């Protein structure tokens, strides 16, 4: 399972470019695909979504109309056409697969990303502190708050946790505030109460150093919080 | 004036019987074909056309029988006559579709699996055409000045005659020809090859269907052609009003006979 | 022979079955009834639960 | 809320409907017979496929399964026809074939399923009548019917033997079937090539009579 | 000495009958004659699942009591979310003739099989996002009638070969073979503790098996025809069998005898499926008369009827939380009842 | 009578 993104580079303001993602190692047609962005020295920001069957598309209010999202299942590629550009589009663009069914693990795999340089009802996620000093072998808790309760009538608290290590792409840790993603060490745990959530790492390690992000999947304008940076 | 007051009563009792039979057959199809089948689609479509006839044609007949002048007005006449003709055309075209489906099932059995699609398209066409051929009713019917009649619309008698003959072809003659073609094809195919009892049943069913159709619509159209090719029969009052009043009901007689024939 | 071996296996299995220790049918019935009574309050189908707690309505 | 799951279910439904559309036009047949019978050679678990006038035929030979065959025959209660092959040359095993045919014909789940019968190995039957190949049943009382339509150049002993075997099978057929299913006897051989045509014609008759019943003709 | 062994077997059978008769001092009807009846059980179709086209031959519930696997003759397994009626998975099969389906207790895998004489184990939690065939088990010489997971690495199978098997999925080998029956094994039920399991075959007999020892413990011989369905009482000390002779029966292992018969004169059609309720007070049995019955397990009286199917009730299951009952029929519809 | 046989209400 690997997603490799091509495109990027310099563009003058007002230009246009098509980012592409080549997917190899899984059933691309049976997945939905998200374009997410990360401005330099800043957090994540969901950009676009195209579902399996290309029957549902969603855009952020910051890109609606300017950007379009398309997919070619026959040759396993996912395209983002950016038509008008400005300095606020300068960012690393990641492609994230997300398969939706009962018990699924959305946002499991992330791409490496492509750099692109340009020469009120949304739920707000707040992460208390910009950073926390940590020492190996101890336990650390990260706190997140949501403006709106994420506990739906079906009992699913739609909070997701991601870890971005220095110089790598985000990796899923927990996908519904309690469920541990495949390949994640048991030391990570997640609890919540519908509006306040906590991610606990039992024993810190060299791998745990990085920025932790929270996300909500209640209303499709998905919102991330300014992650907490665990460094030492 | 007496025979008209009898007619209204016969029309009312026909309303009652037809509603009873149509609703009963619609309910009974849920048991006879509790598993969904194309026969159910065709039968419910025929019952729908028959109920549309029952719920429009009869009220028109009773009300007009009492109120000799068409007290509703002009556009009321146009749209209501259009609805009457469309309902009768729907009945005729749906029975034609049923006959074609039976012919296709017996002559080309292997295609039964494709009969749910084909039937569907046919039905749609029928219904649309029944409302496409009914449009002239709007134009040709004008309210007159001491009921509603076409005497104020057609410029020459031959136009009226050919219009009546066109509805003759589209309502009686063509369904009869298609029914006879389909059923005689079925009989000659089955006789070309249990099968004896089967073919006896087929002959009984085909003969009853064709002859009931014939008897139901032959007096009605007999008076029809009489008048259309010879209007003077009414100026000299050769036909007593009792005969006309009774005979025209044979058309609605098929409304009640259709559920019994095709539903059993 | 094959028949001899089959018969020997059958008789050995019958002997193994015979040695089993059996309890009275009354104890069987009593224990089945006891289990049914003990877990009667936890059976949704036997005692229809409120429509709120039923996930299918 | 997760509408994506509903969308995935809709896509699954679309694919399932397409597969059903693809499979609806295939006419299914169940081939069953003894080991002596030439079941394999007829068509020119085991699956076979063939075509006649662009109607697909899917023929199933269970092969390694039950002998009462009753636990599995229920899986084939919606097939178009059961193709039953009997080796006519073997007189001693012909009673076994008749008993198997009686079993299949009176089975609970096959009361609507018709049987296409292939009295295979007809040239061997002709060769065996030879004198030494006497007939085990009480056959002396039988003589050819007035309506016999023998193949040209057929020795009368041969034709009366053939008609005796056919009469035996059709007697087992009519005696117990309440008109809901019909047996179609045919005589075939190893080099015969018209078998697919015969199955096609028989199946057309089967669906024609199914339609006659559906319409209460 | 064939006659000597025959006489020894007959004497052993007579001894078994005498011991059973001695143990039978009362009857379960008499003992339960003072317990209040369960009353009229009204159950309504809460969900109907309509994706299938051909006949449904088996279904199984997941341990979560929410997901549900169903196998159909059109070569398709469907894993549904019953709460929302939407299809989680649709698995296409190599062979369209499927007589069984099982759901792993952990929910990772799902097994199927049929006339192909192979048990196919499918993996659901693939990193590729598609259900793959984790393995095919190909040691049986007869049609696969039933299969039940013990864990993610062991599966028990019953075949018309007149034998059952305990497999090892990783190595694809028959770890154990149970070879006592004299007829096609039609159903098996796995004990709650998984130590034992019962199997009902077409020799009008059921047999109790030790999974790890590999030997028959008891043989129950009450029925008069094939035993299509078998289920365990929730406590592992009894089991209910459903046979073609329009009769269900209850057997208790410790007493090693038949306790009660659930039959009525108006029922002359065989039992296809048998299932118990969570408490064990309800015995739901599917019948060939296009409808299912609900029996008072203790009083033998018919407490209710489920009558939504217009064809044979092929399969019947009850959730681990006892919330609902899923019945699948030859009409291509599964119905959840509560 | 979809036709006008007299004005005889129809």
């Amino acid at each position: 399972v690997q997603l490799v993104e091509s495109g990027g580079g310099l563009v003058q303001p007002g230009g246009s470019r098509k980012l592409s993602c080549s997917a190899s190692g899984f059933a691309f047609s049976s997945f939905g695909m998200h374009w997410v962005r990360q401005a330099p020295e800043k957090g994540l920001e969901w950009v676009a979504y195209i579902s399996s069957g290309s029957g549902t598309i969603y855009y952020a209010d910051t890109v609606k109309g300017r950007f379009t999202i398309s997919r070619d299942d026959p040759k396993n590629t996912l395209f983002l056409q950016m038509t008008s550009l400005r300095s606020e589009d300068t960012a690393m663009y990641y492609c994230v697969r997300s398969i939706y069914y009962y018990g699924s693990s959305p946002f499991d795999f992330w791409g490496q990303g492509t750099t692109l340089t340009v020469s009120s009802a949304d739920i707000v996620m707040t992460q208390a502190t910009s950073s926390v000093p940590v020492t190996p072998g101890e336990s650390v808790s990260i706190s997140c708050r949501s403006s709106k309760s994420l506990l739906h009538s079906n009992g699913n608290t739609y909070l997701y946790w991601f870890l971005q290590r220095p110089g790598q792409s985000p990796q899923l840790l927990i996908y519904r505030m309690s469920n541990l993603a495949s390949g994640v060490p048991d030391r990570f745990s997640g609890s919540g109460s519908g509006t306040a959530f906590t991610l606990t790492i039992s024993r810190l390690e060299a791998e745990d150093v990085g920025v932790y992000y929270c996300m909500q999947h209640l209303e499709y304008p998905l919102t991330f919080g300014a992650g907490t940076k665990l460094e030492l | 004036s007496t025979a008209a007051k009898i007619r209204v009563a016969i029309t009312c009792v026909l309303f009652i019987f037809s509603a009873c039979f149509n609703i009963a057959a619609l309910w009974t199809i849920t048991y006879k074909y509790k598993k969904k089948s194309h026969i159910r689609i065709l039968i419910i479509n025929l019952v729908a056309a028959d109920l549309f006839i029952t719920l429009v044609v009869m009220p028109l007949d009773a009300v007009w029988n009492v109120t000799l002048q068409w007290y509703a007005g002009d556009l009321a006449c146009r749209v209501l006559m259009f609805l009457k003709l469309a309902a009768m055309y729907s009945s005729a075209f749906v029975t034609v579709v049923i006959s074609l489906d039976r012919q296709a099932a017996i002559l080309n059995p292997l295609g039964i699996g494709d009969a749910k699609k084909k039937n569907k398209i046919m039905l749609c066409v029928a219904w649309f055409l029944s409302y496409l051929l009914a449009i002239p009713q709007l134009f040709v019917f004008h309210t007159v000045s001491r009921q509603c009649a076409t005497v104020g619309s057609f410029q020459a008698h031959w136009q009226e005659t050919i219009y009546n003959m066109f509805t003759f072809f589209c309502l009686f003659l063509l369904p009869l020809l298609i029914m006879v073609s389909c059923y005689t094809r079925i009989l000659m195919e089955i006789s070309h090859k249990n099968i004896p009892r089967a073919r006896m049943r087929t002959l009984k069913m085909s003969l009853v269907i064709v002859l009931t159709f014939i008897v139901c619509w032959t007096p009605y159209y007999l008076l029809g052609i009489w008048y259309w090719f010879s209007p003077e029969m009414l100026t000299e009052e050769k036909v007593p009003p009792s005969l006309s009043h009774i005979l025209f009901l044979f058309g609605l007689l098929n409304t009640c006979l259709d559920p019994i024939i095709y539903g059993l | 022979t094959a028949s001899i071996a089959q018969a020997r296996k059958l008789v050995e299995q019958l002997k193994m079955e015979a040695n089993i220790d059996r309890i009275k049918v009354s104890k069987a019935a009593a224990d089945l009834m006891a289990y049914c009574e003990a877990h009667a309050k936890e059976d949704p189908l036997l005692t229809p639960v409120p429509a709120s707690e039923n996930p299918f309505r | 809320e997760d509408k994506a799951a509903a969308e995935r279910s809709k896509m699954i439904d679309k694919n399932l409907r397409e597969d059903g559309e693809k499979a609806r036009r295939t006419l299914r047949l169940l081939l069953l017979g003894a080991d002596n019978s030439g079941k394999s050679t007829i068509v020119k678990i085991f699956e076979t496929k063939f075509q006649v006038d662009k109607v697909n035929f899917h023929m199933f030979d269970v092969g390694g399964q039950r002998d009462e065959r009753r636990k599995w025959i229920q899986c084939f209660n919606d097939v178009t026809a059961i193709i039953f092959v009997v080796d006519s040359s073997d007189y001693n095993r012909l009673q076994e074939a008749l008993n198997d045919f009686k079993s299949i014909w009176n089975n609970r789940w096959l009361r609507t399923i018709s049987v296409i019968l292939f009295l295979n190995k007809q040239d061997l039957l002709a060769e065996k009548v030879s004198k030494i190949e006497d007939y085990f049943p009480e056959f002396a009382r039988y003589t050819t019917p007035e309506d016999a339509t023998p193949e040209p150049g057929e020795d009368p002993r041969v034709t009366r033997a053939k008609y005796f075997i056919r009469k035996e099978f059709v007697d087992i057929s009519t005696a117990s079937g309440d008109g809901r299913h019909i047996c179609y006897p045919h005589f075939t051989c190893a080099v015969d090539t018209e078998n697919a045509r015969r199955i096609f014609n028989d199946c057309k008759d089967i669906i024609l009579q199914m339609n006659l019943r559906e319409y209460n003709l | 000495e064939l006659d000597q062994l025959r006489q020894e077997a007959e004497q052993l059978k007579n001894q078994i009958r005498d011991a059973r008769k001695a143990c039978a001092d009362a009857t379960l009807s008499q003992i339960t004659n003072n317990i209040d009846p369960v009353g009229r059980i009204q159950m309504r179709t809460r969900r109907t699942l309509r994706g299938h086209l051909a006949k449904i031959y088996a279904m199984h519930w997941g341990t979560d009591s929410r997901l549900l696997v169903s196998a159909s003759q059109d070569g398709k397994l469907i894993i549904w979310d019953s709460y929302t009626t939407n299809k989680v998975h649709a698995i296409p099969l190599r062979s369209s003739w499927v007589m069984t389906c099982a759901y792993a207790p952990s929910g990772n895998y799902v097994a199927c099989g049929g006339l192909d004489n192979i048990c196919s184990i499918y993996n659901l939690k693939t990193r590729e996002g598609n259900v793959r065939v984790s393995r095919e088990l190909a040691g049986h010489t007869g049609y696969l009638s039933c299969c039940r997971f013990l864990d993610d690495n062991q599966i028990v199978t019953s075949s018309g070969d007149t034998t059952c098997a305990l497999w090892d999925i990783e190595t694809g080998q028959q770890t154990t073979t149970f070879t006592g029956h004299t007829g096609d094994v039609m159903s098996l039920s796995l004990a709650p503790d998984t130590r034992l399991f019962v199997s009902g075959a077409c020799d009008a007999s059921a047999k109790l098996w030790d999974v790890r020892e590999g030997m028959c413990r008891q043989t129950f011989t009450g029925h008069e025809s094939d035993i299509n369905a078998i289920c365990f009482f929730p406590n592992g000390n009894a089991f209910a069998t459903g046979s073609d002779d329009a009769t269900c029966r209850l057997f208790d292992l410790r007493a090693d005898q038949e306790l009660m018969t659930y039959s009525h004169d108006n029922i002359i059609c065989g039992i296809t499926s048998v299932s118990f309720s969570k408490s064990g007070r309800l015995l739901l049995a599917g019948y060939d008369d296009f409808n299912c019955n609900v029996w008072d397990a203790l009083k033998a009286d018919r407490a209710g009827v489920l009558a939504g199917h217009d064809n044979r009730v092929s399969c019947l299951g009850v959730t681990d939380d006892g919330m609902a009952v899923a019945t699948g029929s030859w009409d291509s519809f599964l119905k959840i009842w509560n | 009578q979809h036709w006008s046989y007299g004005l005889r209400p129809g």
